[PDB]
């Protein structure tokens, strides 16, 4: 859920 | 590219552009160029999409409002009208196409909504908001409705959010104060609660449109609409016998409609510029044209002294709306509020409170401050925090700009050590994207 919550926010930092 | 030797007006399609075509087939007859009238949706939003291209038609019609917006993007031309032509309109309609010292559009029409209502259904039409309930529950026995109009546009619950003391922005020290906001007081929380409590208690619909409101007035199933001059003629036709009248009070206060003075801008990009000024000047802005127009679509009251003596006489015939550019953002807040409010998105209180923020959008702080000491030449781009909540610095365009890593980002642990990266462009504007490859998990 966290290292989850870690490879969702590597998606967002990748786009943004 | 605009074509030369001819002209193409655009005018929204709810004012009496076959009347205005009928002053362009003379102007055609007389001249031998050919003007065509056009009145596509939504025009006052996409006349500067094309007009910034050097695109769109020679005349552009909208009310006011939008016309300082337009004039600070470089798409309106400087009207010309000698002092004699000016003396024949009045004064204050030609104070509200004035923008930063400059006429920027003729004034045609001055135009404020009213209460129109079925005598048949209603023979006193109510003097208070507050009374409106009740009557609607008498007219519901009878399967009728008390009161439909258009809820999608601001316009049109404006004058009730103003009532008890709403406003846009406040005039200060000569001037609109464009960071003194009203659509969030007291005055406009109480009017858009009274708006909600109507639909709350079934007295009116959340998704009621220009359409449903127009054709519910027009086949006599409610008593009441709310619309201005140019909705007159549909009425007139529907042979619902219809009286006009002001606007009702709320809490004892008279409704205060924004007012509009429809306005008659030329494309700066037009190579039919002395064409365009005229047909506005010697064959619309007559009695004749005039006419012409108001037997289509009436205008109501008119910019004309001439015409306007004869149009007084009508029984049928608020504060006049700022030109200034940020009308816009402010049209857009209120419609916006409105919209959620009236749909229970979200409560009156949150609708305004977002309502004020986007009326001053233009308008974070703390980053602004964290690199003051910076004294740089040219080109730059200002302090900005990214959408992950990353303060960028005033920095000199054409250099990349180094921030470290944020210690949290949705409640998560990153090394501070790390940095991400950002391009102040050589433009002065921040590169779109931010590397933040590096910032470790
Ligand atoms: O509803 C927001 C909208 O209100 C005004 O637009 C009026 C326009 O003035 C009238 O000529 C008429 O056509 O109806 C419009 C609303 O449907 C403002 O002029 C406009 O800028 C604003 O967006
Ligand atoms: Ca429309």
């Amino acid at each position: 859920q966290l290292a989850q919550q870690a490879h969702s926010n590597r998606k967002l930092m990748e786009i943004i | 590219k605009i074509e030369e030797g001819k002209l193409v007006i655009w005018i929204n399609g709810d004012k009496g552009y076959n009347g205005l075509a009928e002053v362009g087939k003379k102007f055609e007859k007389d001249t031998g160029i050919k003007v065509t009238v056009e009145h596509p949706d939504k025009l006052e939003e996409k006349f500067p999409q094309v007009a910034a291209t050097g695109d769109g038609p020679d005349i552009i019609f909208w009310a006011h409002d939008r016309f300082g917006g337009y004039a600070q993007s470089g798409l309106l031309a400087e009207i010309t009208p000698d002092k004699a032509f000016q003396d024949k309109l009045y004064p204050f309609t030609w104070d509200a196409v004035r923008y930063n010292g400059k006429l920027i559009a003729y004034p045609i029409a001055v135009e404020a909504l009213s209460l129109i209502y079925n005598k048949d259904l209603l023979p006193n039409p109510p003097k208070t908001w507050e009374e409106i309930p009740a009557l609607d529950k008498e007219l519901k026995a009878k399967g009728k409705s008390a009161l439909m109009f258009n809820l999608q546009e601001p316009y049109f619950t404006w004058p009730l959010i103003a009532a008890d003391g709403g406003y846009a922005f406040k005039y200060e020290n000569g001037k609109y104060d464009i960071k003194d906001v009203g659509v969030d007081n007291a005055g406009a929380k109480a009017g858009l609660t009274f708006l909600v409590d109507l639909i709350k208690n079934k007295h009116m619909n959340a998704d009621t449109d220009y359409s449903i409101a127009e054709a519910a007035f027009n086949k006599g199933e409610t008593a009441m609409t709310i619309n201005g001059p140019w909705a007159w003629s549909n009425i007139d036709t529907s042979k619902v016998n219809y009286g006009v009248t002001v606007l009702p009070t709320f809490k004892g206060q008279p409704s205060k409609p924004f007012v509009g003075v429809l306005s008659a801008g030329i494309n700066a990009a037009s190579p039919n510029k002395e064409l365009a000024k005229e047909f506005l000047e010697n064959y619309l802005l007559t009695d004749e044209g005039l006419e012409a127009v108001n037997k289509d679509k009436p205008l109501g009251a008119v910019a004309l002294k001439s015409y306007e003596e004869e149009l007084a006489k009508d029984p049928r015939i608020g504060e006049i709306m700022p030109n200034i550019p940020q009308m816009s953002a402010f049209w857009y807040a209120v419609r916006t509020a409105v919209i959620n409010a009236a749909s229970g998105r979200q409560t009156v209180d949150e609708a305004l409170k977002d309502a004020q923020t986007n009326a001053a959008a233009e308008f974070d702080q703390h980053c602004e401050s964290l690199s003051l000491a910076s004294n740089i030449s040219g080109l730059q781009c200002n302090a900005s925090v990214d959408l992950i909540g990353t303060c960028w610095p005033r920095s000199p365009a054409g250099q990349l700009v180094v921030r470290p890593c944020p210690a949290f980002f949705y409640g998560v642990r990153y090394n501070t050590t790390n940095n991400g990266y950002r391009e102040c462009l050589a433009n002065g504007s921040w590169a779109a994207r931010v590397n933040y490859s590096e910032c470790q998990e």
